[PDB]
């Protein structure tokens, strides 16, 4: 979910609470 | 209805901006924008 | 305050409130469980102009760092 | 712990530490967008650090090609669940990050649209949404 994709489409409600994160040993 | 919700159906309250419990009931007779908070429900003890 | 006077026992209540109550009073302790993992939203009329802007402004403060900021000022404050 | 999260000093300038350290993303992803729109300098740094698959990269940190890694949490953290001797480790628990949610996307206007969020609003509202994670999600330790 973001800006461009919500101009071109319509989203629902969200479900799943997530984010984005580092990966590191 | 009473409460906030009394005060909103009635045309009194034209927002409510509370930490408002997004839920199938309420959401049958409002509208909501998308959630600002990700929370639950937890216990308090001493 | 009842359960401060240990009148009470169990209360069932949101999860960053009790957070912040127990960093206020170390006296004050919750569970480990996590449950109804659901979201706030702001109680609105029925369908009107002040319904897309208004989730859209929510978008795009979600997306940058104002609510970082906003929980440095109440909810990521402790003691 | 090493990394706080995004404002770490580390990613001002990998010469600021000793060991030049390397972290890429997927191309062509939507994360990609992201780190363009907030720090055009770290698209800059992630360029000679662009990998091609997941798993590849997930091969690079174990194998250790690659230092850190930035992806979506909930797959990331699928990965991490199941992975044999848990050398790769996740940072924090989406606190410094996007914490925004998944969606199915529509066609504009789409009169489906208040069937679709009652459903889901009460798969959530009931407790089935919770079963599913157990189904599909392993939180060892």
């Amino acid at each position: 979910i973001n800006e461009e994709r919500s101009e071109v489409v319509d989203f629902s409600v969200p479900f799943v609470e997530t984010g984005i994160s580092v990966m590191v040993s | 209805w009473n409460g906030m919700m009394g005060e909103l159906l009635s045309g009194q309250a034209d927002m409510i901006v509370a930490p408002l419990t997004i839920n199938n009931e309420r959401a049958q007779y409002i509208e909501f924008s998308k959630p600002f908070k990700y929370q639950g429900l937890t216990i308090l003890v001493k | 305050q009842a359960v401060r006077d240990n009148k009470l026992h169990a209360f069932i209540w949101d999860s960053a409130v009790l957070e912040f109550e127990a960093s206020q009073k170390c006296d004050l302790v919750t569970t480990g469980e996590l449950f109804f993992r659901s979201g706030f939203g702001i109680g609105m009329r029925k369908d009107s102009p002040w319904k897309q802007n208004v989730s859209l402004s929510i978008l795009k403060s979600h997306e940058n760092g104002f609510m970082e900021d906003l929980d440095k000022t109440w909810v990521r404050y402790q003691e | 712990d090493q990394v706080t999260g995004l404002s770490d000093k580390k990613f001002q300038r990998p010469h600021d530490y000793s060991p030049p350290f390397r972290f890429g993303t997927v191309p062509n992803g939507s994360t990609e967008r992201n780190i363009r729109n907030n720090y055009p300098y770290m698209h800059q740094y992630m360029t000679k650090f662009n990998q091609r698959g997941v798993e590849d990269a997930l091969v690079s940190l174990k194998t250790g090609k690659l230092d850190a890694f930035i992806y979506d949490a909930a797959v990331l953290n699928y990965k991490a669940g199941r992975d044999e001797g848990c050398k790769l480790v996740t940072i924090g628990s989406g606190y410094i990050f996007a914490t925004t949610g998944y969606g199915i996307a529509l066609q504009k206007g789409s009169p489906w649209k208040r069937q679709i969020d009652l459903a889901l609003l009460q798969f959530v509202g009931d407790g089935e949404m919770e079963e599913l994670e157990t189904l599909w999600l392993t939180g060892i330790c």
